[PDB]
RNA sequence: CGCGACCUCAGAUCAGACGUGGCGACCCGCUGAAUUUAAGCAUAUUAGUCAGCGGAGGAGAAGAAACUAACCAGGAUUCCCUCAGUAACGGCGAGUGAACAGGGAAGAGCCCAGCGCCGAAUCCCCGCCCCGCGGCGGGGCGCGGGACAUGUGGCGUACGGAAGACCCGCUCCCCGGCGCCGCUCGUGGGGGGCCCAAGUCCUUCUGAUCGAGGCCCAGCCCGUGGACGGUGUGAGGCCGGUAGCGGCCCCCGGCGCGCCGGGCCCGGGUCUUCCCGGAGUCGGGUUGCUUGGGAAUGCAGCCCAAAGCGGGUGGUAAACUCCAUCUAAGGCUAAAUACCGGCACGAGACCGAUAGUCAACAAGUACCGUAAGGGAAAGUUGAAAAGAACUUUGAAGAGAGAGUUCAAGAGGGCGUGAAACCGUUAAGAGGUAAACGGGUGGGGUCCGCGCAGUCCGCCCGGAGGAUUCAACCCGGCGGCGGGUCCGGCCGUGUCGGCGGCCCGGCGGAUCUUUCCCGCGCGGGGGACCGUCCCCCGACCGGCGACCGGCCGCCGCCGGGCGCAUUUCCA
RNA sequence: UACCCACCCGACCCGUCUUGAAACACGGACCAAGGAGUCUAACACGUGCGCGAGUCGGGGGCUCGCACGAAAGCCGCCGUGGCGCAAUGAAGGUGAAGGCCGGCGCGCUCGCCGGCCGAGGUGGGAUCCCGAGGCCUCUCCAGUCCGCCGAGGGCGCACCACCGGCCCGUCUCGCCCGCCGCGCCGGGGAGGUGGAGCACGAGCGCACGUGUUAGGACCCGAAAGAUGGUGAACUAUGCCUGGG
RNA sequence: GCGAAAGACUAAUCGAACCAUCUAGUAGCUGGUUCCCUCCGAAGUUUCCCUCAGGAUAGCUGGCGCUCUCGCACACGCAGU
RNA sequence: CCCCCGGAGCCCCGCGGACGCUACGCCGCGACGAGUAGGAGGGCCGCUGCGGUGAGCCUUGAAGCCUAGGGCGCGGGCCCGGGUGGAGCCGCCGCAGGUGCAGAUCUUGGUGGUAGUAGCAAAUAUUCAAACGAGAACUUUGAAGGCCGAAGUGGAGAAGGG
RNA sequence: CGACUCUUAGCGGUGGAUCACUCGGCUCGUGCGUCGAUGAAGAACGCAGCUAGCUGCGAGAAUUAAUGUGAAUUGCAGGACACAUUGAUCAUCGACACUUCGAACGCACUUGCGGCCCCGGGUUCCUCCCGGGGCUACGCCUGUCUGAGCGUCGCU
């Protein structure tokens, strides 16, 4: 029974909110459950970027959002034959492969290629064995670091 | 519980039977059979509006509100008036924003700590705590909240280099990091002005923590101290400046008992 | 303060873990201190009381210096039963009266294979803590 | 009128496996209302909810697009925020009512069938040995079985792959054992056991202390321990404990080297030849449920039923027509994600025994109903049974003494022990039922007193009696106030130093890539403005911000002053 | 003041529904204990506090075995967004700006070009400023200081009333066009009207009061409806088998 | 369901059982709604209602307020006149 | 000349100010204070919980309970006198409620009046003596009177009962 | 003062409020995520020196062996033992056990009926009979044996 100026209100509580209410007194213990994963995963994979693999620069879709940029899913395929990285190798080298992106422009292609070219250069390939041959980066470039990258690898700033 | 007194299967034999029209319990050769169930009014039964879990237990403050709550608590951690007037037994203390060497972060034994609190003449707050230990009045006693006591001096330190261990067993003392101050603990009870012991390391870090005034915090993102609503807080000086007194009508204080008419 | 969660601190829960603890544990609980002589000689503060151990009452109605020997141990009533520690009933039939370990002091331990090794191992732990603190 | 292959199909208490019930919060299929709501009412909603039913696991489902989009594009799932209570639906009304983009948790990808390539390269079950045996497995050897040619292995699967040619560079994984070395985060992984400070010090309360003063710094000790519980009252110290990369002993977990037995000739990049999608499926017509999906979102039955530059999609039917984007008909999967059931814990602004769960206890117990089912009441002696020995009255129940108890006016349904209610003792009343309001009076129990309540406090005058002073200086100490802002230190406003400016930073899409580093961009440096510091100089608020001297005054202490003073007393 | 008693005056038993209850209306023997406006979401106004054309809050992150801790702190997060920062139209979309001056186009109250000022005015408008004139002041005059009074005049917020203006919709009317393009192209005027508009801002966040709903919903209070189950031990029938 | 037929009977139950759940079912309708004091203080009137036991809006009430005046020798306004 | 209050000696004192000035304190004027529903305000009115704080109180006796023990508020209640009780409790400043009962044929438990009231009425039936026993109308034995009256109150079974 | 009655008081009960405790709830978190035909969940009955109930257990029945632990156990008895000893007790549990129903399994549920294997006595397989041990429920998979079919053939 309305009285003198309000809104209409179709509050939707005619069903049964009561039974299916989730309260959130997990929230903070969950915060911590999470903490211990972030934590543990890093200590397990010791030298490896804690955040996760390298992930591509990418443009947001719909018209409003245009001007932004993101970590995309993974770098395209077309992208790799160009950087000279085999798609199945990339996946082992902490390089994120989406294989499902239609690459339409040379602008965002080379932009995103430069990230791989950049990655190669500042990547210490820790060798199969200790007494190991080619492509693994030398015992100097090896001693210097035990360094997990905290935060997103080569973070994408607009 | 959601089932509180609500597990009964009682119809209510309403009207024509004297009784009362409550829902009354079925069959039986017990006594609990034709009692009443699901009435607030009745045994077994249940309350008004079962106290539910999704009560809005917790609450809310704006960052700025609760930053300059700390300001006001800290500013009154000077001013022996307010600090004493919490019964913080500061009389033989040398000075009030009480700063101490940064040797203190490194005591690792309660005996050292205790010898500091003598030599800063600050026993007698802990002493006081130490006399105020009794059994809580009420029902809390039978719930993990039996004893109680005063608060003792707050002690603050930019880095636990062993200190918090030392000042722990001493009753009343709470440690607070400077980088992580807390209004609950600086201003307990929502009253202002607790006795605090800055250690030089910490005491420097206060302006860089959360600002001087004509300078950013440089440790919080954007935060600067609250401005005052007025500068000359004493008005008694104001009220007998010659500026004011000159421009005032002369009093009226004959008073004026009313006149009985004859 | 306690800390270790994985321990209780609950008015009720360790009130409970009292008059429901098994005889296994009640030994440790039913311990009394040693007299200065032994506490010196042996480097052990307090011992579990045992059936034939000699004991001085310290608190209670009938405190004294009389070294009586322990007779038996209600670990059920969870209380010990000593020698001239006793009262006369209405009929003359003397009955002993209960006392804790905690309100009593050991003046002569009754030694053994199994009890010696505890006295060694407690005294070894004491000194390991003092050598660790050193 | 035989024997033999196969195909179909039986029988075996055959050899070996396995399935079935329960649990059921969470999980998945389906099924499925009506109260209720709409002020009725059937449309709608409750609501794909409850019951019903079916099904799983430590989580369940889903999942590697027949997606999203309309961007300059993104890129499996789920989840949280967000969209957003929005697009639409609706006797367009009650309600209903999602999605697309972004941010974030987490984040992993992959496998079939076919086309083909490869002496089935395969697979199953026996027998003998070699190792292995408390999740039955490797190694070998056997014209020991059998499936499989209606098709078993490898590569391969669309993000290309196969096959060829020559372009480049070069060779370590897997598994059965069998050892051994580093016990491998709460701050030595899991579990168990076992273990690690300090007073029963004085005195004094008390039945008993754990209480109150004290005790070489709030007393003594300890204090990486002062949580808690026990302990004839409130106990850091008595005891268990607590804290404490505190100790040690088993076991269990997991990860590191060796030996061995087996398995494996597994790359990378270029040019050509060809080779490709899963049918009664898509789609359509229809009907039925569903959502929000719509002139059809989803799911159904039936009817009709495809193609191969095709098919779906690209959200008001449709033709034409242009563009985008996936690729179904086969399939798997951690992670976040859910958890009123279980085991095991931790806590609380909680309830505190007519509350709190039905249940603090013989609680799902007693009892009821034939049965489905229904389903209670009921905690407390004391500290210790020390629970009345013994005399006596009484058939006995009960008493009186006595005894025990700090307390039995704590006596076995015992802390306390209300009111209704009843028990008797004392006082007073009593023909209009009691009971009530206003006003007095009498009497009591008590309560103040007074064996004068003459209540106190100044000042003064008088008369007695008694100490050292007050007034004064002088020595000291400590305040206060004043100013000369005298001298210095302090800060407000102004000016000067352009002096910090690079030895002062940080902010700014300010400017230079004349610079440097890394790849036009990023980082760094250099210029600019706004900001915040030094030097010194000048003015002014000269400010509670002092500190030094000079002053003026006060107070205290110590000297002097012996008595017409200055106190005390009556 | 309270207990009993005494008197004098007063005097119906409460609760409730009720035009009207002592009711010849209903509840109510007495006493103990229990017992009824609760929580959440959403609005709305009122108010409190923070910051302010912003402001937030999460959800996320970074910082704990929590003793206190499931706290507090902090984050180009800090804004990916909400709310606000602008409306109007069904929709394509448009979008708050006027004055003045000079010059140029015939100032044609039409078009364009240079400068100046910038939210138009009127009436009320707390009101701040100016203020003629008093009004003293031991003498006559002179005169600076100082207040009180002060007719009269000026700026005028907030607000109210009005008159003006600009954006969008729609109408009417009527002018000139630009010309990446051709105008069934786009574009510009005048007047009127519709708009929950702009016309030099007030929101945001967080409290609390009230209220209104949605919620079981202040508690108690039906006849019903639905879904699943148990019963022929009574009785009703049928049947089977016994007895009189 | 069962009825030689009477709405008989279905275990003290029948115009159609009992048990549990949906279940706080709904109720314009009965009843009640728990501490003091101070101040102001109604209506049973309006139009629409599947409205006549109820709602909708007219009123009247309180609260919250605000804009001002001037009783500070120096007031305009309002009004059951 | 017409001089300085650290002194005019003060009803005016402007050189410095109540005892009074909890600056939401206190003081003087006037004026006014019928109330259901409702609002609003005020409640050192009341209940239970926590953060503060009260060198709070407490085995030299708390809560409750009880009091023809003194009082105070208008009153919510509050404060004081004694006894008993035996373990804990309160005051202020805040915060938090499942928050204050006479009512609901309200819920549970208890208790009255009624009231020592209704009532112990279906089958004709008992009496004596002894025993036993503390105690006998009620048990037993004897004796006597009676009934059921073989379609039984006789003697055996089913189902049920256990 | 006669008795009753009312009020109040002084005490006696009755009742069980109030208060004060609390081995229980409730709520909220965390860790793990535990069945079975080898025979579960659920029930029946039995088991102690004196034991009805709860609880614990299963004809090895208020437990079994073992390892810690390390002297009790106890309402009362009674006990071994040698407390210089698996050594009392308790916890753990890992060694062994598992009465009857039950998905309940030979068929039915009376508690009766059987079948088929073994080993005692009986026999001296002579068959019962008496004694003892193992199997025997339905579905279905891989395999095996035995088959059926005017199904399709082949050879005769
Ligand atoms: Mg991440
Ligand atoms: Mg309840
Ligand atoms: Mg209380
Ligand atoms: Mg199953
Ligand atoms: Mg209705
Ligand atoms: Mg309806
Ligand atoms: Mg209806
Ligand atoms: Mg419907
Ligand atoms: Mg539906
Ligand atoms: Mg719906
Ligand atoms: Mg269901
Ligand atoms: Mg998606
Ligand atoms: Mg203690
Ligand atoms: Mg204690
Ligand atoms: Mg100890
Ligand atoms: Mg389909
Ligand atoms: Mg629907
Ligand atoms: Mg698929
Ligand atoms: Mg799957
Ligand atoms: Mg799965
Ligand atoms: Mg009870
Ligand atoms: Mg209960
Ligand atoms: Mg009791
Ligand atoms: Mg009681
Ligand atoms: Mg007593
Ligand atoms: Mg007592
Ligand atoms: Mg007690
Ligand atoms: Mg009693
Ligand atoms: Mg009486
Ligand atoms: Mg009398
Ligand atoms: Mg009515
Ligand atoms: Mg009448
Ligand atoms: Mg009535
Ligand atoms: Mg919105
Ligand atoms: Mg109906
Ligand atoms: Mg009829
Ligand atoms: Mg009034
Ligand atoms: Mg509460
Ligand atoms: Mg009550
Ligand atoms: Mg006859
Ligand atoms: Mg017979
Ligand atoms: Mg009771
Ligand atoms: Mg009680
Ligand atoms: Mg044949």
């Amino acid at each position: 029974a309305p009285s003198r100026n309000g809104m209409i209100l179709k509050p939707h509580f005619h069903k049964d909110w009561q039974r299916r209410v989730a309260t959130w007194f997990n929230q903070p213990a969950r915060k911590i459950r999470r903490r211990k994963a972030r934590q543990a995963k890093a200590r397990r994979i010791a030298p490896r970027p804690a955040s996760g693999p390298l992930r591509p620069v990418v443009r947001c879709p719909t018209v409003r959002y245009h001007t932004k940029v993101r970590a995309g899913r993974g770098f395209s395929l077309e992208e790799l034959r160009v950087a000279g990285i085999h798609k199945k190798v990339a996946r082992t080298i902490g390089i994120s492969v989406d294989p499902r992106r239609r690459n339409k422009c040379t602008e965002s292609l080379q932009a995103n290629v430069q990230r791989l070219k950049e990655y190669r250069s500042k990547l210490i390939l820790f060798p199969r064995k200790p007494s190991a041959p080619k492509k693994g980066d030398s015992s100097a470039e090896e001693l210097k670091l035990a360094t997990q990258l905290t935060g997103p690898v080569m973070p994408i700033r607009n | 519980s959601e089932l509180a007194g609500h597990q009964t299967s009682a119809e209510s034999w309403g009207t024509g039977r004297a009784v009362a029209r409550i829902p009354r319990v079925r069959g039986g050769g017990t006594h609990r059979s034709g009692q009443g169930a699901f009435g607030n009014m009745c045994r077994g039964g249940r309350m008004f509006a079962p106290t539910k879990t999704w009560r809005r237990w917790h609450r809310r403050v704006n960052t700025t509100q609760k930053r300059y709550a700390i300001c006001s608590a800290l500013a009154a951690s000077a001013l022996p008036a307010l600090v004493m007037s919490k019964g913080h037994r500061i009389e033989e203390v040398p000075e009030l924003p009480l700063v101490v060497e940064d040797k203190v972060e490194s005591y690792k034994k309660t005996k050292e700590a205790v010898l500091l609190l003598k030599k800063l003449k600050a026993w007698n707050d802990i002493k006081k705590v130490y006399a105020s230990q009794r059994m809580r009045a009420g029902k809390g006693k039978m719930r993990n909240r039996r004893r109680i006591q005063r608060r003792g001096p707050c002690i603050i330190y930019n880095e636990d280099n062993g200190i918090i261990k030392a000042f722990r067993n001493i009753p009343g003392i709470t440690l607070l990091n400077v980088s992580k101050l807390n209004i609950l603990k600086l201003a307990p009870g929502g009253h202002v002005g607790r006795f605090c012991i800055w250690t030089e390391s910490a005491f420097r870090k206060l302006d860089e923590l959360y600002g001087t005034w004509r300078k950013a915090a440089t440790l919080k993102s954007n935060y600067n101290l609250p401005m005052h609503k007025m500068l000359n807080t004493d008005l008694s000086r104001i009220l007998k400046s010659p500026e004011i007194q000159r421009a005032l009508r002369a009093p009226r204080k004959k008073i004026h008992r009313r006149v009985l008419k004859k | 303060m306690k800390f270790n969660p994985f321990v209780t601190s609950d008015r009720s829960k360790n009130r409970k873990r009292h008059f429901n603890a098994p005889s296994h544990i009640r030994r440790k609980i039913m311990s009394s201190p040693l007299s200065k002589e032994l506490r010196q000689k042996y480097n052990v503060r307090s011992m579990p009381i045992r059936k034939d151990d000699e004991v001085q009452v310290v608190r209670g109605h009938y405190k004294g210096q009389q070294i009586g020997k322990v007779v038996q141990v209600y670990r059920k009533k969870y209380v010990i039963y000593i020698e001239r520690v006793q009262r006369e009933k209405a009929n003359g039939t003397t009955v002993h009266v209960g006392i804790h370990p905690s309100k009593v002091v050991i003046t002569r331990l009754k030694l053994d294979k199994d009890r010696k090794k505890i006295l060694e191992r407690k005294a070894k732990s004491r000194q390991v803590g003092k050598e660790k603190g050193k």
